[PDB]
């Protein structure tokens, strides 16, 4: 299966910049076969802790080719294990061999390819390991029950 | 006053979209078809068919 | 629809554009046993004077 993402048409100022996203995870909703770009597709940053427990409600989604009609992608995990496919790394900490990977909304927002012409902005979620991303939930959560 | 004749340029763009439709088949013909799941009988060809 | 100024900063260049807009405006509403909101995503042509 693969997801295919429709496009409308876009002005080559950030047509170009959307071709450098060849990496990035994006979340759906339903997992139908066909899809348009503007229903995937996040609120400008806000509540971190919101939009984490929202990851859980939907399954991801990375995408590998972008034309100037179409842009496929391909739904995580649904009924496979093994699907060798590359993402690219867009957290402060690099990630090294051997580790698992665990999504997680981005801090300090500023990472928003804000389209003018189709009038809205994606929010690509954050990769990092494992060790490091339970220790940041920790944090918040904690942070979250000082304000009683 | 006078006028100049006025002279002006334009231009536009597309507008792009597709289409799609589905013909899924089943296993059983798949199989049949090319002969994978062939039999040597007289009943066989009458299904290829 | 009255009273959010936003299409001002839309801002306005030309009639003709209000005019062959209005008559292919999206439909912000939906199909269900209520008038609730649509998702602005998918989009229904629908003309209001």
């Amino acid at each position: 299966m693969e997801v295919d993402i429709a496009l409308p048409t876009l002005s080559p100022g950030d047509l170009s910049a959307l071709q450098r996203c060849e990496g990035r995870v994006v979340f759906l909703e339903t997992l139908r076969r066909h899809a348009t770009l503007r229903e995937v597709a996040l609120p400008c940053g806000g509540d971190v802790l919101a939009a984490m427990a929202a990851y859980r409600r939907r399954f991801a989604a990375v995408i590998t080719r972008v034309t100037p009609h179409r842009m496929l992608a391909t739904p995580l995990g649904v009924g496979g294990r093994g699907q060798s496919l590359v993402l690219q790394n867009t957290g402060p900490f690099d990630l090294t061999n051997g580790d698992h990977v665990c999504l997680v909304p981005p801090l300090l927002g500023d990472e928003c390819l804000r389209l003018t012409s189709a009038n809205l902005e994606l929010r690509f979620p954050m990769t990092l390991p494992l060790a490091q991303a339970r220790e940041l939930t920790a944090r918040v959560v904690a942070r979250a029950a000082e304000t009683l | 006053p006078a006028d100049q004749p006025v002279h002006n340029y334009m231009i536009k763009r597309l507008d792009r979209r597709s289409l799609n439709a589905a013909f899924s088949i089943a296993v059983e013909a798949l199989g049949l078809i090319s002969g994978e799941n062939l039999d040597g009988t007289h009943i066989s060809s009458a299904m290829r068919l | 629809k009255f009273f959010t100024p936003a299409e001002a900063v839309a801002k306005s260049r030309g009639l003709a554009r209000l005019i062959a807009d209005t008559g292919a405006a999206a439909s912000p509403t939906s199909n269900g046993e209520y008038q609730f909101k649509r998702p602005v995503g998918a989009g229904e042509l629908v003309e209001d004077p």
